[PDB]
């Protein structure tokens, strides 16, 4: 066969140890999920690090400790109009309960009359997005280093019945050691089987989302294929100026590859960017192992990645604890707090 | 031709 006896036994024992790890991780997650911390004038606002329709994130400095954090600020009334109440409650609750080296850590959450706040570890290296657009594309080893972290993170999340639903370079921060921190859990959800919400980011949507099917966690594996393609090409596989045209290309499903893609990479991507759910990697009997044991990952030491012992291909320059040089500049908007409480009943559980 | 800037999420189609 492909593996000699010793290699086969090493890989089997490895896969059994993954099972043992995931069983304990689920114990810990459920305990925190069942039995889960600050206020605004505890922080100085420094700089907006990102902003979109579903909220904004600010660098803040904790007054007592001087530690820097990334504070997500959500407008309650805006969340209600956009029908994101449950999504925002999911984001806080999931972030509180998970624990993995490539998931950003939540430190505090609170609310006031107008807003909801989630205070996370500040990741100063910036978004993968910026670094990718600046350099153009990543070489295959560089892309593979990041991809491996996402594979492990999705193995972890999916074992807990959590779907992520917004993979994209914009949501992947680079930490001081060059490793990934996944941010923005606003579409994450605990899903045993099917779910139906039309959400995500157009270029990364699986066809079954666009086609309004009741879909499952395999949409995350499709999105991994989009991410790996974009990292290695510099642009995503279904690329067009407007969402309707992007959707048309996704549903047709015909992917074309740059001539510099290796055959191993193209084979992996054809099996992730697979319309037929009975054939899509990550959705088969062999589960995540179809991905981890693929030829394109043959040089990947999965334990060494998890342990953060692989030398990263890129170490961001770090000019100090509150340095923001790896982020772009955004128009700064006030943090307004009404004298009157808004949407108290909607957010009682937050 | 396609979108090279940061991409917003959608909440519906
Ligand atoms: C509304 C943009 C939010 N962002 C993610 C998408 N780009 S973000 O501003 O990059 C950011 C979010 C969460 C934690 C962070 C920790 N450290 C730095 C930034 C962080």
């Amino acid at each position: 066969g492909h593996m000699g006896n010793a290699a086969a036994a090493k890989k089997g024992s490895e896969q059994e140890s993954v099972k043992e790890f995931l069983a304990k991780a689920k114990e810990e997650f459920l305990k925190k999920w069942e039995s889960p911390t600050a206020q605004l004038d505890h922080f100085d606002r420094i700089k907006t690090l990102g902003t979109g329709s579903f909220g904004r994130v600010m660098l803040v400095k904790h007054k007592e400790t001087g530690n820097h954090y990334a504070m997500k600020i959500l407008d309650k009334q805006k969340v209600v109009k956009l029908k994101q109440i449950e999504h925002t409650l999911n984001e806080k609750r999931i972030l509180q309960a998970v624990n993995f080296p490539f998931l950003v850590k939540l430190e505090f959450s609170f609310k006031d009359n107008s807003n909801l706040y989630m205070v996370m570890e500040y990741v100063p290296g910036g978004e993968m997005f910026s670094h990718l657009r600046r350099i153009g594309r990543f070489s295959e080893p560089h892309a593979r280093f990041y991809a491996a972290q996402i594979v492990l993170t999705f193995e972890y999340l999916h074992s807990l019945d959590l779907i992520y639903r917004d993979l994209k370079p914009e949501n992947l921060l680079i930490d001081q050691q060059g490793y990934i921190q996944v941010t923005d859990f606003g579409f994450a959800k605990r899903v045993k089987g099917r779910t139906w919400t039309l959400c995500g980011t157009p270029e990364y949507l699986a066809p079954e989302i666009i086609l309004s099917k009741g879909y499952n966690k395999a949409v995350d594996w499709w999105a991994l294929g989009v991410l790996i393609y974009e990292m290695a090409a510099g642009y995503p596989p279904f690329f067009a100026d407007q969402p309707i045209q992007i959707y048309e290309k996704i549903v047709s499903g015909k992917v074309r590859f740059p001539s510099h893609f290796s055959s191993d990479l193209k084979d992996l991507l054809r099996n992730l960017l697979q319309v037929d759910l009975t054939k899509r990697f990550g959705n088969l009997k062999n589960g995540v192992n179809d991905i981890k044991n693929h030829k394109w990952f043959a040089t990947t030491d999965w334990i060494a990645i998890y342990q953060r012992k692989v030398e990263a291909p890129f170490i961001p320059k770090f000019k100090g604890p509150g340095d923001t040089s790896n982020f772009d500049d955004y128009e700064e908007e006030e943090i307004r707090v009404s004298i009157n409480e808004k949407c108290g009943k909607e957010f009682t559980e937050f | 031709a396609g979108r090279t800037g940061r991409r917003q999420a959608i909440h519906d189609i």
